[PDB]
């Protein structure tokens, strides 16, 4: 019901260095922050932003640095087996994480894909991976081969997760109600014949969560194309295009809704 | 499967001639990962400019932003440009003031 707070790991491996990337990296995520950062070519991970200046218990990064070094370990042999199979060259992602339950147990997430597409799932309450593709066989047989592998899988999802996440509930309550509005601007420019394109921009705000709505004469007219991206800072940019008549700009105002607002803000040209 | 990238370039507080800011460069939705990208001042290659961790979405594609600080003047020209296996040949972007 209630916003669900998720916590959750991106994981990567590729066989082509030709462009300087690493063999294996991930960033993990509470929500729509990014509080986490690790690489093959540095070893450890690290926390980011603000999570520089939360209190934690002493072994935390130590722990998060480990669990992570294993899964590395698992995907890059997956690639080196792929490439003595089959002729190409492959790219492997990984979605792991979890949501608490009302008395505080785990639901967990655990997702896999080969050069694009989904390929494989697992189950951490039976241990089991599945799918229904030739490399599925080739990856969930390799990833067999050592029962305590299955068995770390189990826990890092239905034991740690739901550990670490209300932990940062309690440690970082500050960052995780961050509710900051966007600040604005509405400007006019020329467009095509006889035509003038009208652009709402939102400047630095948090969570991403935005709605964008164009007035005419105080009345609703549409949403226009829009598009948002991260802003260098952990918070976020956003924008909506509408295209009007020559001369009939100033008729027009932008309204947008937010989190961080007591109410709509109205804006002008 | 293969996915060419999204480029889109903005500055992250409201622009003014003669105040210092910081340029954006943010390429998105693509597939493989192996990217080349950099930023310009008057067709020329800018030095030491910074870059975010490469993550992905729900859908599988990469994202990455490109970013250095800087400051505006009316005669200036800036742009991204970047190299990618889907694209026949280096794609050159010109900063839009008004995103
Ligand atoms: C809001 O968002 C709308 C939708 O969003 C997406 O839209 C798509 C299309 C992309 O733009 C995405 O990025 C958006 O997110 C948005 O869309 C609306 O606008 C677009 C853009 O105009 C509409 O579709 C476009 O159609 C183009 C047509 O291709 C020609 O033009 C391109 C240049 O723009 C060329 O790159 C392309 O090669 C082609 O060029 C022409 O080719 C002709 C044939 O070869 C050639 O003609 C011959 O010429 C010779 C002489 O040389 C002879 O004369 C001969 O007889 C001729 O036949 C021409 O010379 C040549 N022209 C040039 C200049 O070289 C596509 O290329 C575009 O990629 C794009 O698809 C889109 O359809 C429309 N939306 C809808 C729903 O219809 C909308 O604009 C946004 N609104 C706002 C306010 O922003
Ligand atoms: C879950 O955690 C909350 C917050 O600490 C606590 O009040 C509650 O007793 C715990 N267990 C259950 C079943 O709610």
């Amino acid at each position: 019901a209630e916003p669900r707070l998720p916590l959750m790991y991106h994981l990567a491996a590729v066989s082509d260095l030709s462009t300087g990337l690493p063999s294996f990296w991930a960033t993990g995520w509470l929500g729509a922050q990014q509080y986490l950062t690790y690489n093959n070519l540095r070893q450890e991970a690290d926390p980011c932003g603000a999570w520089i200046w939360e209190n934690q218990v002493s072994w935390y990064w130590e722990k998060e640095t480990t669990d992570l070094k294993s899964k590395e370990q698992l995907f890059l042999e997956a690639i080196r087996t792929l490439e003595n199979q089959i002729n190409g060259t492959f790219t492997l992602q990984g979605l792991l994480g979890c949501e608490l339950a009302p008395d505080n147990s785990s639901l967990p997430t655990a997702v896999f894909a080969l050069n694009g597409e989904e390929f494989m799932r697992f189950n951490p309450r039976t241990g089991n991976w599945s799918g229904e593709w030739p490399e599925t066989d080739i990856v969930g047989n390799l990833w067999m081969k050592q029962p305590e592998a299955a068995r770390k899988e189990s826990e890092f999802l239905l034991t740690s997760c739901p550990e670490r996440l209300l932990g940062h509930l309690e440690r970082g309550r500050q960052n995780l109600e961050w509710k900051e509005p966007p600040s604005m601007r509405l400007k006019a420019r020329p467009g095509n014949s006889g035509s003038s394109v009208l652009t709402c921009a939102a400047f630095s705000f948090y969570p991403p969560e935005l709605k964008f709505r164009f007035l005419r004469n105080g009345l609703a007219s549409g949403s226009g194309n829009c598009s948002t991206g991260p802003n260098g800072d952990g918070s976020f940019h956003a924008w909506s295009l509408l295209e009007v008549k020559r001369g009939d700009e100033h008729h027009y105002q932008c309204q947008v809704e937010h989190e961080g607002l007591a109410q709509p803000l109205t804006v002008d040209l | 499967i293969q996915k060419t990238p999204q480029i889109q370039v903005y500055s992250r507080h409201p622009p003014e001639n003669g105040k210092p800011n910081f340029l954006n460069c943010y390429v998105s939705q693509f597939h493989p990962p192996q990217i080349e990208i950099e930023l310009l001042k008057n067709g020329k290659k800018i030095p030491n400019i910074e870059m975010s961790d490469l993550s992905f979405s729900k859908d599988w594609s990469f994202y990455i932003l490109a970013h250095t600080e800087f400051t505006p003047t009316e005669t200036d020209v800036y742009a991204c440009r970047v190299k990618h296996v889907t694209l026949k040949e280096p794609k050159t972007v010109t900063w839009d003031r008004d995103m």
